[PDB]
RNA sequence: AUAAUAGUAAAGAUGAAAUAAUAAUAAUAAUUAUAAGACUAAUAUAUGUGAAAAUAUUAAUUAAAUAUUAACUGACAUUGAGGGAUUAAAACUAGAGUAGCGAAACGGAUUCGAUACCCGUGUAGUUCUAGUAGUAAACUAUGAAUACAAUUAUUUAUAAUAUAUAUAUAAAUAAUAAAUGAAAAUGAAAGUAUUCCACCUGAAGAGUACGUUAGCAAUAAUGAAACUCAAAACAAUAGACG
């Protein structure tokens, strides 16, 4: 009927409210899986190797060098998956 | 630094007006004090300037003249406020704080 | 100022529906039907 | 041109350079 | 049957357009060259592929 | 009216960087009388939860463990060093309320750590943890980091 | 292996035509557009045009500018 | 200039989150009505969280009532009332933003044109018809 | 409808993979001795069910000590690309 | 017809002349303003090769002189100098122009 | 960087240690409070826009920019010596600021030596306002414009035939035919032609000396001759070497 009482019946939403997605709960029975998750939940956000870029500065031309060589690596790499799978399929149609 | 002729400025030293007392409702209730708190060329106490503010011609006691800080391109910051003990930190152009 | 006042009470009053977008409501056709209305 | 000629050039613009920081106190005297 | 490298001339079509306009002036279009069309591969199309479909 | 605090969870963070391991186990401690006593507003209340306090209990590196200068960045200082924040639990026996476990940059002892955690020697200590995250740290903006390495 | 994801295709409203950048005030939409810590995703994973691709972008990052996200 | 502004109004009275969103609303929409402009729609987003806690006006604010406003007013007069949405303590975060009138002068704000409705018109044609 | 595009690549000197990955079974002597162990940790060391897991590594060690490896094959996709790449790259006529 | 085009392109400068005036620091405007005044004088020679009539009817209902459409117009500094479109002084003569001019005030009897 | 709470004996760097900071408050690490300078994460391709230099955290004011149609005008166009404006980083002149990085300097390292590559402290600089100067591998090492010439694939925009995305026209990119080329290769051009401007005539001397011009200055522009020589240079081929 009066303040801060009710508030304690809120708090755990106000906490939860507030989340910066990183957030992860480890089953009880086995750990394995929930390091291995988070493991790979790093790797997507790609925070493992940009702070190990972060380290040290780079000059802006090499960093735009370097950007336009792993974007043509990638297209490559797709290009040629692509490629590999026409090829296959090939195979089994009997070519 | 920027005064010229036609500008208006105001001491607030015995504090808050009528004309904002009576104007509380809408001078008091929405803090609009800030607009005239922290202006160039008026004086307030201390303690109603916010932490930050360039001042200058500071006083060392209440019912003393300002002694600081007065000569030409001279100016003052303002750190800490401590109501308890009835004093505040005033970073000094020398650099001391006082 | 009176249509302030008004619009202002209509918006804020606790019975207006307020729309927080919580979820994605479910449920145009009134406007083309005035159209054809007010066309043919 | 290559990094042959380029190379000439470096050094060439590099000793004249040495030679006018050397000649600084000559130059002030002769110039007022 | 349709048929390749003719233009309608401005002086061929004296009514207004769909939108009531008059055209009096040739347009962009007709200020190109369509040396291609003549030698591009025509595309054959029949109304029975729509009835198929 | 009286201040009455006491603890909740336990916070273990653990940073592992080229050079060095430091894994710091603290305690969260709140007080319940806090919200007892009035004057306190709903946004005191909430930036007081929001907020825990947090008090250090046992902070040590892999150089309280016998490594010295060079040894302090590899795989097995921080393997017992983990093992030693463990038993140190284990003896201090904190383990009474779960264990939030926050974590930093890589270095090289997070393998260590998430080894031992899930070793046998860990085995009796994660039933004792409930939620994991990481910190590790990044800059949106600028510091000028230092130049490069010509090594 | 050829698992498709057209149910996004159905579901993503941002390829059925809507102007992006409108949505700005609407911060769940945007929501799925980002990762856990928001980040946006690459053109290669919403799959968008360059043009919406693009106005989404710019919706998000204003959409964090009022605070919202 | 059609203007379109987010507001998120600070609440420290948590009995009554429209309150000071009330007076705020009052005041501004009577700054910019006397000011040659006109209100064209004013509804608000609810009670909402902040995603991180922003601390302004000596305070650590973790929530806000979030509110919408469209009008019209001349750029000199707009932008001070910018001016005093950012010096005013009572709001915590605030952005106006214009919306195009070249090709329809009657615009509806942002989140009306999200939905299939995109104009004054056709909100009230809807209420109308479904009325 | 509006799916991302098809990038091709420019003409190669060969289509080929470095280090493809061929199709290969596990000898399961070493899976009969992860089961083992499991068992150790659970039950206990050489307890009476481990016995049964015990008997199937006596098993499977007697003769080898991965028992019998066969089925060692290699992907001929190599063969495959280099045979019809000049058809399938779509290259212009000459 | 030229003199409409003109016309419709002295709007344009007044405008953006005052903006430049606004904001001395942009320098494609400042470039886009010396592109358009060119523009104004180029049409205008051919409205005196074709109908010096209108030619000078418009250039004097305008504020602008044959001088001013005929000789080279660069925008240069000077310009803005000698006709005070800010009011402060952009390029510096020399000592050596600087006392030439000086020598060169005679204050002759005459 | 400062302060507080707890909390220990080590922390930081390196291939490894010391230079600088620790149990004199008592660090390092963790959690909080305050100030400051700088920068801008995915998006992302600098895509794209811009005359170039440049240009991606958000909103606003001003100016410019695209395609189609209608009308208008009437060869009013292209190039452009001289000239004018803008021009990265460094540099200089006043005034603010200086968190982090960092010429120089001083120390610690490796080496026989190390005036360096590695480590510490780190002044100028790096930042904002007003300026000076007008230079770069300022590069597509490729001036602008016009007419034309055979194909393919992917994106972007326009047009209603539609029934609910097939059909034609423009631009960019990527691979080519012909052509060109010393070849590597170019492939709306480095092809077929026309017009205008800038520049070249062996190497070294030398973009040096002298003169002049301009700058606060560093310098920028212009710019020779004497002595010597039968050299000098590019593409590609085959080895040897790493
Ligand atoms: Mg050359
Ligand atoms: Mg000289
Ligand atoms: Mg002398
Ligand atoms: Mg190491
Ligand atoms: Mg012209
Ligand atoms: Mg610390
Ligand atoms: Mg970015
Ligand atoms: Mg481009
Ligand atoms: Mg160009
Ligand atoms: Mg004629
Ligand atoms: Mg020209
Ligand atoms: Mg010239
Ligand atoms: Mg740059
Ligand atoms: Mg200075
Ligand atoms: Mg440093
Ligand atoms: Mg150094
Ligand atoms: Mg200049
Ligand atoms: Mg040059
Ligand atoms: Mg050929
Ligand atoms: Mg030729
Ligand atoms: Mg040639
Ligand atoms: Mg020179
Ligand atoms: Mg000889
Ligand atoms: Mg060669
Ligand atoms: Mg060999």
């Amino acid at each position: 009927l009066s303040e801060a009482e009710i508030a304690r019946s809120s708090v755990e939403n106000a906490q939860m409210r507030f989340n910066s997605g990183k957030s992860i709960i480890v089953n009880k029975n086995n750990p394995a899986e929930s390091f291995k998750r988070l493991n790979r939940i790093m790797f997507e956000n790609n925070i493992p190797g940009d702070k190990r870029s972060q380290r040290f500065y780079m000059k802006p031309g090499k960093v735009a060098e370097l950007k336009r060589s792993q974007r043509h690596r990638k297209e490559f790499m797709m290009g040629f998956k692509r490629l590999i799978e026409i090829v296959k399929d090939a195979k089994r149609k009997g070519y | 630094d920027g005064l010229r002729p036609g500008d208006v400025v105001e001491s607030f030293r015995r504090g808050i007006p009528q004309t904002l007392l009576n104007e509380m409702g809408g001078k008091v209730d929405p803090a609009i004090l800030s607009v005239k708190t922290t202006q160039r060329g008026n004086c307030l106490p201390i303690s109603m300037i916010p932490i930050g503010t360039i001042i200058h011609n500071v006083g060392i006691t209440p019912v003393g003249p300002g002694k600081f800080c007065r000569s030409a391109g001279t100016y003052a910051r303002v750190l800490a406020k401590l109501p308890e003990k009835k004093k505040a930190i005033v970073r000094l152009q020398s650099g001391e704080h006082r | 100022e009176s249509q302030l006042l008004k619009k202002i009470d209509k918006v804020f009053n606790d019975e207006t529906e307020e729309f927080t977008d919580a979820y994605d409501v479910t449920s145009g056709n009134t406007t083309l039907q005035t159209q054809i209305n007010n066309a043919i | 041109d290559s990094v042959m000629r380029k190379r000439k050039k470096k050094m060439k613009k590099h000793k004249l350079r040495k030679r006018r920081k050397r000649e600084k106190a000559e130059r002030r005297k002769l110039s007022q | 049957g349709h048929i390749i490298g003719k233009l309608v001339d401005v002086t061929e079509q004296p009514h207004a357009n769909n939108k009531g306009l008059y055209k009096t002036r040739p347009n962009s279009s007709d200020k190109r060259v369509g040396v291609k069309r003549l030698y591009r591969p025509p595309k054959l199309t029949y109304v029975e592929d729509r009835l198929r479909s | 009216y009286k201040p009455k605090e006491e603890v909740v969870k336990y916070i273990l963070h653990g940073k592992f960087t080229k050079n060095n391991t430091h894994l710091t186990f603290s305690s969260v401690v709140e007080d319940k009388n806090f919200h007892k006593n009035k004057g306190l507003t709903y946004n005191d209340t909430m930036l007081y939860y929001l907020n825990l306090p947090q008090k250090v209990k046992i902070s040590l590196s892999t150089g309280c463990l016998g490594f010295r200068k060079a040894a302090r960045g590899e795989y097995e200082a921080a393997f017992q060093t983990s093992g030693r924040m463990f038993e140190l639990i284990k003896e201090k026996n904190m383990l009474n309320k779960d264990i939030e476990v926050v974590m930093d940059d890589f270095g090289k002892g997070r393998a260590a750590f998430i080894s031992a955690l899930v070793g046998k020697e860990g085995a009796s200590v994660v039933k004792k943890v409930v939620k994991i995250s990481d910190a590790t740290k990044l800059k949106f903006g600028g510091v000028r980091s230092p130049k490069m390495r010509r090594l | 292996k050829y698992q498709a994801n057209k149910n996004s295709n159905r579901n993503d409203i941002m390829k059925s035509g809507a102007n992006p950048l409108e949505f700005y005030a609407r911060p769940r939409i945007l929501s799925r557009y980002v990762t856990s810590t928001g980040r946006i995703q690459h053109r290669d994973i919403t799959g968008l045009s360059a043009k919406n691709q693009r106005r989404l972008s710019k919706a998000i990052r204003r959409c964090q500018a009022i605070g919202l996200m | 200039m059609l203007y379109e502004l987010i507001g998120l109004v600070r609440i420290t009275n948590s009995n009554a989150p429209k309150l000071e969103a009330k007076e705020l609303s009052s005041t501004i929409g009577k700054l910019i009505i006397q000011n040659r402009g006109v209100v064209r729609d004013i509804v608000p987003m609810g009670i909402r969280y902040l995603p991180k806690i922003m601390k302004k006006d000596q305070e650590k604010h973790f929530r806000a009532y979030h509110f919408l406003m469209l009008f019209d007013s001349s750029a000199a007069v707009q932008s001070e009332i910018l001016r005093t949405l950012k010096k005013d303590p009572r709001v915590i975060r605030s952005s106006i933003v214009k919306v195009d009138l070249d090709k329809q002068l009657d615009r509806a704000s942002s989140l009306h044109r999200s939905l299939g409705k995109k104009s004054i018109l056709e909100l009230v044609n809807e209420d109308y018809q479904s009325i | 409808s509006g799916k991302p595009p098809v990038y091709r690549l420019p003409p190669l000197p060969r289509l080929k993979v470095k280090k493809p990955i061929i199709r290969q079974e596990a000898n399961k002597c070493l899976v009969l001795m992860s089961n083992l162990l499991q068992c150790w940790s659970s039950y206990g060391h050489m307890s009476p069910k481990c016995a049964g897991l015990v008997t199937e590594l006596k098993s499977c060690t007697s003769e080898s000590a991965l028992g019998k490896r066969n089925n060692v094959q290699k992907s001929n996709i190599n063969y495959h690309a280099a045979r019809l790449y000049d058809r399938i790259n779509g290259k212009p006529h000459d | 017809s030229s003199e409409v085009q003109a016309a419709c392109m002295t709007v344009r400068i007044q405008n953006m002349a005052n903006h430049i005036k606004e904001h001395r620091k942009d320098f494609a405007n400042t470039r886009n303003l010396r592109i358009l005044v060119q523009q104004r004088q180029a049409i205008l020679r051919y409205l005196k090769r074709d109908n010096p009539e209108k030619y000078y009817w418009t250039i004097q209902k305008l504020g602008l002189n044959d001088a001013a459409i005929t000789d080279e117009f660069n925008m240069d500094r000077r310009y803005m100098q000698d006709y005070e479109f800010f009011g402060d002084k952009i390029l510096i003569r020399d000592s050596k122009k600087v006392a030439n001019q000086k020598r060169k005030e005679i204050r002759k009897q005459k």
